[PDB]
């Protein structure tokens, strides 16, 4: 139930059982937003976002839920979208200052720590609130191969084979576990990433939605691109038939 | 010396002789020049010494020697002397003893206009060239004695002056409009239901004596105490949510619930169920639970007017289980106070062998027995919520030089607050629900090792409650367990001489 | 002055430390217990040097002491760079107690939960001061802090006599920690530091065991 | 009559749940308190009149002038405190001289009113900028929320809403300046129940051909004796 | 208001520092370190909470320098932040002073950072603790530990996390009868310690072991099949 | 009565994962008068309804110049609209100074939502209580971006914000398929008809209280005054 | 709110009376008793700001000594930049704008303004300032100002008879028999600031008693 003491008004304050509630309250905005998933294959990383459309007046392409943070890394966000656009602009500046200092494309194990220590740094002070956005990052390279990391609003960053963030993250993960993705190729999982979105979408409550897809992998020379209008339409047909 | 001698004369005053109040009105009646300091000499003597609790065959040797001489003085002053506050302490005592022999109707608009004026309410958006003569004022606790002794008349004239009083000041009881006035104004709500109930005890259940009873014409009717609650129920529910606490409202709401439960309990529990599950505006759960505890006697007792009371017993009792949280301690104390004041009224016994064919169960009473299937689910979920209340409150040894050995005052209350509120559940409990809950205590307190400072006094007190309720079935398994493991862990090696024992 | 009164509660909960100014020396004796045998007894030190001739011990909070032992070492070398002489013990405590006062003054920062005992040697005359969390500092002949310091200062007042030498002050300092030890003190459970004409040095634990045979 | 507070009344940078800022409005409501000033824009100029409120006869009237001179072609009238607005007259005077220095022009009345309002705790004064520009004579109101607007006539002060209802009845867009000097002093006799003299009003007009001109004790006498 | 920031109690306690130790127990894990006569071993639980985790990215052992190892126990996001200061302060020592930082002076550096969180009210303590292991040039192996309070003591064996108190009593009992260890069979002491108090000992791919030795001072995390050798012999 | 605890500052998450202070600032765009924006793959048009303090006063600068190819429309606090408009003007000047080209309308709106998000995360400051409709014309065609006090932004086929704009969003969602083929004079009628449904039945779109902002292909951004909207209101 | 706490010390501080004449301007304050053993030199309340300007005060003697030594710099920092002495309105506008919270004093700034014009001003603690022919500040200021309203017109014939039958006669309305309880100041046009010694202060009272 409720608590009237002020152990949840700042993220610079522990609870008397050792919890930071303002972090745990920040991952309720993520747990209420629409579902974004990302599955890694043997040759790349595919994202897929259930993008809710809130008005028919909005143009197709508004509220871009799949960002490009470098020319080899993508980003699929959940939660409070205005905070996600600020962590997109931090992830771009971190990837930009890496090439300006070290002279090559930033690794994804290191990009998702520079960003995760930016998210963590706002979970410490009474002057700033934690971010209301979990997000994913996926890249592909000759050196590192395919990698997919997720960052929580606490700042923890793990590496995943498949991920889900949003309100149907529990139902999406049990669909991603049905996949055996370590042997499948990158084009065959765009069929499957779009399949899991149409499953976990509750069309009773949420009215209507677009589908955003974006890969990064060996079939586009290791750059992150939005899935074209042909391959996204086929995956939206293989899903809606299933 | 000042208060002992007044409370001695007050104890000797009803035994003064009948010819000895005109004897008393002859001595200080020459001191009543209203210009010197010698008048409050007389008016304090009048408040202390004058006999008012006289039998009705002696009122001609009583107040009628001095009432119209001195209420006519009181209505003519319009300053506020130091001796006006003595006459309201005199006229209240005159009113509360001689109910039905004063006609307060020629003076009742002049009385309520000064009780209102003694609240000193800011009115007018500049509202003051503030008179500093109003330091002296009316003790409203003596005024509550003086309103209450006027209500039972046939012409219900004082009743609408109470409805005219509260409805003129309802905006000041609102929890956004707090100020300097609120200390007299919460105190008014604390005392008028406390005093109407005592007048009802004085005329319905008190045994007769040589003190004169109220006449049958001046006695509070069922309409008169219904119309009293309905003009005070809206200011007491706004006082429930005040910034200064909910202590004065819940003491008002208790005494209103003795009179008219069907009119006072549903407006409270309509605000209680949204308070136990809100996660926003947490102040209600501190304040609504504080008000159900005064309600609690009138709530579990289904009378001939409010029989749906104990239907609200168990759902309020189950939804209060998240209130035992190791994060608030203001919620946790008022939750321990909440469940211990319910689980000393209702036995925690399953009713399923009575849920067979039996014509004793009414429509409301059969609805109770089917809801008693969650009594075991209350006690076992009370323990799984209190075990996390303990195991997350163990003492952390941070500083490497010192040893914090004192349980603090805020933690010593949570020991005794769980020593109270668990020993009252587990006593008011069937032996079938006891022994399935004894094992929950034993399988907790013996599979763990607690720090003996904070969690040591606090687990063992929760076991102490399990033994004081059935000492046979509980001591069959604790003292064989503990003695078989002390002799294992002490006398095996030479741990007689040591520096630190095994924990 | 509310937090300052509460920081002294953190001092008086701390481990006992005893300082006695002898005729030719100063002794700083303290309690270094370990909660388990797992703690390395010689890893951290409570009696701690500042100059070649100044050392200081504490009673109170461990980590707040290291802030003051890092500033007192700077303030002793900022003196030595300017004046090219070892800092007077009176002048060091004025600068350390100004640092401890500086955190009571500024808001949003709690005071130190540390009292200090600061020995020293200047011009052939010994010095023993005590700096409080308030920023106050007092010159002492003999004092004590920590747990049971009220019993310690009454114990010192009966067994102090200003004609005693430095070797006689090491005994009456360990005898003051003996009264409020609650155990059996080995060479590791206490830490003694002496300050004389030769300078400050904390005693090696084999040197302390000779004094524990009394 | 009675005090009816809400819980969203005592926070400055805090929106009320209807989207209001009640620690802004209650400051602004606490500013309609000083002597009433009335400005009227005409096609031959703009008048500016104000009540004065002098207590003692020894006090010289020429030093509580609540109408000032911004530049030679712009006047200004205050309501609030005379010291609360001294930091708004200073910027208005300097910005007309920054504009003259940089651009060799007279700054328009709208741009002085815009530059003053760019400073927006909100202000404790509301202002009436009267001036003659390339657009002719103009009058701008400068509400303490930093909101400025062009006005044909606008009364500020304590009895403003009530003098503004009188300005709506007496104004028309073919009005001469010698009317509006007398038509506003009718309204200053309404909004304070005293007789007019040289000690309770101040009046100043900005014509196209002339500069800003504060009326003297002879010119104030020759107008009051008409009405 | 003395429970929502790091100021003193009327009894002289810092409640947020005590609540920060409870934040270490929220991770649900436990780490055990132990010192040998020529070696130093750390042992953690490696819980894989989701089947979709790349388990190579879930760890708590970190290289701080080439020959100083770490193990973080507590809040995972605070743990990666306090590694990053140890990564920085150990490489800043090498640039300012020309030699590898000791495990003495790296804990004292990290704990002095952690004290500032316990004195300024504008920031919370980190709810995680660091256990640094490493070989000194002149003192042999060292096993030290920082806490959220700021204490940097030196250890013969230590523990952290949910089973900290229970693992201490296992390590105290072995450190009293013998010299607590000998050479790299000291690994067998720590793995039994984490398996006695947690009462599972299920698989040899659910822990993580790191070592420094005298004959090889660099911190090397043992592999799964390398750690199965100590567990098949356990 | 219901004293919420999680809406003092903007840095306090509620247990619902819902910042109240940002949601309270989004209700401040419902406080201004209604404004309509819409585009046609030719000219992008802002239509606005203005209020006056009294009679004998001008109404309001409701549509503001930003650059030659961008205009905005105020709804909410003008104190925060003037603060954002001087940011958008200078950013358009900085791109014009450096690259010598018009700033892309998609990219300036990204610069607002980066600026707007900063007061919604740091203590003390309040969110910008203003919502802008931004009409533009870039190389990719016209644009009707919408900004909110919650700092996300919305590309729109057409959008009306302000008070009683839900009756205008109902109008625009019914006729949005016809907008992409209109002329200039036909599109503004659709803007005036959308603005009309925000009025009562006893109020009219006079030329004194209607302001129209238009940018297009070869047409630079120009607002239309109290008399220049008469060729648009007459044919209606 | 905060300015109201400034005025409460003006109403309790010692009286300060100033009139303005054709040729001379006069301040006069009520010299209070100090103590039996207090040297009464450091408690004088007529301070000179520059060679052509001086002021009295009433209020906090701590916050006055801040106001005086800030106005004494602006009297001299004016002469660096302008080379002309201060007008009396310049230093009055400086003191009023100098008065977080305002400094809790009310002053009677008098003097001459480089064209020989006599001046008399008053900085109320609100930040406001305006001109005066004759004025009073202090504990009995309302009654002294009512006395000076009665007497202004035909007194400026002689600068001696102007400035005792007004100024000492206005202090004598509130203050004692005089001589040791009046600190009186007088400055001619561009001569100096002279504080009259009590050998000459008791001289003028004897003409008033006659």
């Amino acid at each position: 139930s409720s608590i009237g003491t002020g152990y949840d008004l700042s993220a610079s304050t522990f609870s008397p059982d050792g919890r930071v509630f303002q972090v745990e309250y920040a991952m309720k905005a993520v747990e209420n937003s629409s579902t974004a998933i990302g599955i890694r294959c043997k040759d790349g990383v595919v994202f897929g976002v259930e993008k809710l459309v809130l008005s028919k007046l909005y143009e197709e392409g508004s509220n871009k839920r799949l960002f490009n943070v470098d020319r080899h890394v993508g980003m699929a966000v959940a939660g409070l979208l205005a905070d996600a656009r600020s962590l997109a602009d931090i992830a771009r500046e971190e990837a930009s200052n890496f090439r300006s200092n070290f002279g090559y494309n930033i690794p994804l194990k290191h990009l998702a720590d520079r960003v995760a220590m930016y998210v963590h740094a706002y979970t410490l002070y009474s002057a700033v609130r934690p971010f209301g956005c979990s997000f994913m990052l996926g890249s592909y390279s000759v050196n590192d191969g395919a990698q997919l990391y997720m960052i929580d609003p606490s700042g923890v960053s793990y590496g995943y084979w498949g991920c889900a963030i949003g309100k149907a993250r529990q139902a999406a993960k049990t669909e991603i576990e049905k996949l055996q993705m370590k042997e499948m190729t990158c084009r065959d999982i765009v069929k499957e990433v779009a399949k899991i979105i149409y499953i976990v979408h509750d069309e009773v409550k949420d009215k209507a939605f677009e589908l955003e897809l974006s890969w990064v992998g060996e079939l586009t020379n290791g750059r992150h691109e939005i899935v074209p209008k042909d391959i996204r339409e086929e995956a939206e047909k293989y899903a809606k038939e299933s | 010396v000042e208060n002992i001698l007044k409370t001695l004369v007050k104890s000797c005053r009803p035994y003064f002789p009948a010819d000895a109040t005109a004897e008393m009105l002859e001595e200080w009646r020459p001191l009543m020049c209203p210009f010197d300091v010698t008048m409050q000499k007389a008016i304090t003597y009048f408040e202390i010494f004058l006999p008012t609790s006289l039998p009705p065959e002696l009122h001609h040797k009583g107040f009628k020697l001095w009432f119209d001489e001195l209420i006519g003085l009181w209505v003519s002053v319009q300053n506020l002397p130091q001796w006006e506050g003595q006459l309201v302490n005199l006229f209240a005592r005159l009113a509360t003893d001689n109910i039905g022999y004063i006609d307060w109707d020629p003076y009742v608009p002049k009385i309520f206009t000064r009780i209102l004026r003694s609240l000193n309410l800011p009115v007018g958006s500049s509202q003051v060239l503030v008179p500093r003569f109003l330091t002296n004022a009316y003790d409203i606790g003596h005024a509550v004695i003086w309103i209450t002794a006027m209500m039972g008349g046939p012409s219900k004239l004082v009743q609408k002056h109470l409805a005219g009083l509260f409805n003129s000041i309802t905006s000041f009881y609102h929890p956004s409009n707090n100020g300097r006035w609120l200390n007299k104004l919460m105190k008014l709500l604390q005392r008028l239901p406390n005093s109407v109930v005592r007048r009802l005890h004085r005329e319905r259940y008190k045994k007769p004596s040589w003190l004169t009873p109220v006449p049958d014409s001046h006695k509070l009717t069922d309409q008169d105490v219904t119309d009293f609650v309905q003009c005070i129920i809206q200011p007491v529910l706004l006082a429930m949510f005040s910034k200064t606490g909910s202590l004065e409202a819940a003491q008002a709401l208790q005494n209103l619930a003795l009179m008219r439960p069907e009119l006072v309990i549903p407006p409270v529990l309509e605000r209680t169920y949204p308070a136990l599950e809100t996660l926003t505006e947490p102040h209600q759960l501190t304040a609504t639970l504080s008000c159900v505890i005064g309600v609690a006697r009138s709530l579990v007792s289904g009378g001939r007017w409010f029989p749906e009371g104990p239907t609200h017993m168990l759902p309020l009792l189950m939804r209060a289980l998240p209130g035992v949280d190791p994060n608030d301690f203001s919620k946790c104390m008022i939750t321990f106070q909440f469940i211990a004041t319910f689980s000393t009224l209702v036995p925690l016994v399953d009713c399923s062998s009575v849920l067979q064919e039996r014509n004793d169960l009414t429509e409301v009473e059969r609805e109770l027995c089917s809801a008693t299937a969650e009594f075991e689910d209350f006690v076992l979920q009370f323990m799984d919520r209190c075990f996390g209340l303990i195991e997350s409150s163990t003492l952390e040894q941070t500083r490497e030089e010192t040893e914090t050995e004192k349980m603090t005052h805020l933690e010593s209350l949570v020991e005794l607050g769980l020593s109270s509120t668990f020993s009252t559940i587990l006593t008011q409990c069937s032996k079938e629900i006891f022994m399935v809950a004894l094992q929950k205590v034993f399988n907790f307190s013996t599979s763990h090792i607690f720090e003996t400072r904070v969690a040591g006094r606090m687990v063992a007190d929760m076991c102490r409650a399990a033994v004081k309720c059935c000492p046979e079935e509980s001591l069959k398994l604790f003292v064989p367990h503990c003695c078989s493991v002390i002799t294992q862990l002490t006398m095996n090696d030479d741990v007689l001489n040591d520096e630190e024992l095994d924990k | 002055l509310v937090q300052i009164e509460y920081a002294l509660a953190a001092v008086a909960g701390g481990a006992p430390s005893v300082g006695i100014k002898a005729a030719n020396g100063v002794v700083l004796a303290t309690e270094k217990k370990q909660k388990s045998i797992l703690y390395d007894e010689r890893s951290v030190h409570k009696v701690e040097p500042i100059t070649k001739h100044i050392g200081l011990v504490y009673s109170g909070m461990g980590p707040d002491y290291r802030v003051l032992v890092h500033r007192a070492r700077k303030l002793a070398q900022q003196y030595y760079l300017v004046y090219q002489e070892p800092i007077p013990t009176a002048q060091l405590v004025q600068r350390v107690a100004s640092v401890m006062q500086e955190y009571t003054q500024s808001g949003g920062v709690r005071p130190f939960g540390v009292s200090l005992l600061i020995c020293g040697w200047n011009e052939g005359r010994p010095y023993l001061f005590q700096s409080d969390p308030s920023g106050a500092y007092f010159a002492w002949k003999a004092t004590a802090m920590g747990k049971n310091y009220v019993n310690g200062k009454t114990f010192l007042e009966k067994r102090y006599n200003e004609d005693l030498e430095l070797e006689d002050a090491i005994h009456t300092a360990i005898l003051t920690l003996k009264e409020s030890f609650e155990g059996q003190m080995t060479e590791d459970n206490i830490e003694v530091g002496i300050c004389n004409e030769a300078g400050f040095r904390r005693l090696t634990p084999t040197e302390v065991k000779d004094y524990l045979a009394a | 009559m009675f005090l009816t507070r809400s819980e969203y009344d005592r926070g400055v940078n805090t929106f009320s749940p209807e989207g209001r800022l009640f620690q802004v409005e209650y400051a602004i409501e606490a500013i309609k308190l000083g002597s009433t000033a009335i400005g009227i824009q005409t096609s031959e100029g703009v008048c500016l009149a104000v009540e004065k409120r002098i207590t003692s006869p020894l006090m010289e009237p020429s030093s509580i002038e609540k109408i000032v001179e911004i530049d030679a072609h712009i006047g200004c009238a205050m309501s609030g405190l005379i010291a609360d607005a001294k930091t708004l007259i200073d910027k208005a005077r300097v910005e007309t001289q920054n504009h003259w220095f940089t651009y060799n022009e007279t700054m328009t009345v709208e741009s002085v009113t815009q530059a003053v309002s760019n400073l927006a705790r909100p202000f404790g004064v509301a202002l009436l900028f009267g001036g003659v520009d390339e657009k002719g004579p103009q009058l701008f109101h400068m509400d303490p929320s930093g909101t400025f607007v062009q006005c044909d006539a606008r009364a500020i002060g304590s009895a403003s809403e009530g003098a503004q209802s009188s300005l709506q009845e007496v104004y028309h867009k073919s009005m001469t300046l010698k009317e509006a000097i007398k038509s506003s002093l009718i309204i200053l006799k309404q909004v304070m129940e005293e007789k007019l003299n040289a000690t309770n009003i101040e009046l100043a007009t900005v014509q196209p051909g002339q500069n800003f001109h504060m009326f003297t004790k002879e010119e104030l006498e020759e107008v009051i004796k008409d009405i | 208001f003395d429970r929502h920031i790091t100021i003193f109690s009327p009894e002289g306690r810092l409640y947020q520092v005590e609540y920060a130790f409870k934040a270490i127990n929220q991770g649900g894990l436990t780490s055990v370190a132990v010192r040998g006569k020529d070696c130093a071993v750390i042992v953690t639980q490696k819980k894989v909470p989701d089947k979709l985790l790349d388990s190579s990215t879930v760890t708590h052992l970190f290289k701080i320098t080439e020959n100083i190892g770490c193990v973080m126990t507590g809040m995972t996001a605070d743990s990666r932040s306090q590694v990053q200061r140890a990564r920085y302060e150990a490489a800043n020592w090498k640039y300012k002073y020309g030699y590898e930082i000791p495990v003495d002076m790296l804990c004292k550096r990290i704990a002095d950072i952690s004290q500032v969180y316990t004195q300024n009210a504008e920031m919370r303590p980190l709810g995680c603790c660091m256990i640094l292991i490493g070989i000194d040039e002149e003192q042999g192996p060292q096993v030290y530990k920082c806490d959220p309070a700021g204490y940097y003591c030196g250890f013969k064996a230590t523990a952290a996390g949910v089973k900290q108190t229970e693992s201490t009593s296992f390590l105290e009992k072995k450190v009293k009868k013998k010299f607590d260890w000998t050479f790299e069979q000291t690994v067998e002491t720590a793995i039994t310690c984490l398996s006695t108090v947690l009462s599972i000992d299920f698989k040899p791919s659910e822990i993580e072991v790191g070592v420094v030795t005298v004959e090889n001072p660099k911190f090397r995390i043992l592999t799964e099949a390398e750690i199965d050798a100590h567990l098949v012999a356990l | 009565m219901f004293r919420n605890q999680y809406d003092n500052d903007v840095t306090v998450w509620s247990p619902q994962g819902r910042i109240h202070q940002i949601e309270y600032a989004m209700e401040a765009v419902k406080q201004g008068s209604a404004t309509v924006g819409l585009k046609s793959k030719t000219h992008a048009v802002l239509v606005a309804l203005k209020r006056a303090q009294s009679e004998l006063a001008a109404h309001q600068k409701k549509i503001l110049h930003v650059d030659n190819h961008i205009g905005i429309s105020i709804a909410g606090l003008t104190a925060d609209a003037r603060l954002l408009c001087n940011f958008m003007r200078q950013e358009c000047l900085d791109s014009r100074f450096v690259f010598d080209r018009p700033l892309p309308v998609s990219r300036l709106v990204s610069l607002i939502g980066s600026k707007t998000q900063i007061p919604t995360q740091r203590y003390g400051r309040r969110p910008y209580g203003v919502g802008l409709l931004i009409a533009g014309y870039d190389d990719m065609g016209p644009h009707i971006f919408q900004t909110c006090p919650s700092a996300n932004y919305f590309d729109c086929r057409a959008m009306s914000i302000g008070a009683r704009s839900q009756s205008a969003r109902t109008y625009l969602e019914r006729h949005m398929s016809e907008f992409m083929e209109c002329n200039l004079n036909e599109l503004v009628k659709h803007g005036l008809r959308a603005l009309r449904e925000t009025l009562p039945a006893e109020q009219d779109l006079t030329t004194k209280n209607v302001s129209i902002g238009i940018v297009g292909k070869d047409l630079e951004f120009t607002i239309y005054d109290d008399d220049d909207v008469s060729p648009f209101l007459e044919g209606l | 709110f905060q300015v109201e706490y400034a005025q409460e010390a003006v109403k309790k501080g010692s009286t300060a009376v100033g009139v303005r004449g054709r040729d001379i301007v006069v301040l006069g304050v009520e010299k209070k008793s100090v103590a039996k053993l207090q040297d009464e030199r450091t408690v004088r309340k007529i301070c000179a700001l520059d060679d052509n300007v001086c002021m009295a005060f009433a209020g906090l003697t701590a916050d006055a000594r801040i106001v005086i030594n800030r106005a004494r710099v602006e009297c001299q920092s004016h002469r660096l930049t302008v080379e002309d002495p201060v007008t009396v309105e310049y230093i009055t506008r400086y003191i009023a704008s100098l008065k977080r919270r305002p400094f809790g004093i009310s002053a009677l700034i008098v003097g001459f303004d480089f064209d020989g014009t006599p001046r008399l001003y008053q900085t109320d603690p609100s930040g406001t300032y305006h001109a005066w022919k004759a004025n009073a500040i202090g504990r009995g200021a309302k009654s002294v100002r009512e006395f000076l309203e009665k007497n202004y017109t035909d007194e400026a014939i002689e600068t001696d008879d102007l400035t005792i039958k007004l100024v000492i006669k206005a202090l004598l309305e509130v203050v004692q028999s005089g001589g040791k309880n009046i600190e009186l100041a007088v400055m001619r046009r561009d001569q100096s600031l002279k504080i009259l010694n009590p050998e000459e202060i008791e001289k003028y009272v004897a003409e008033i008693e006659k």
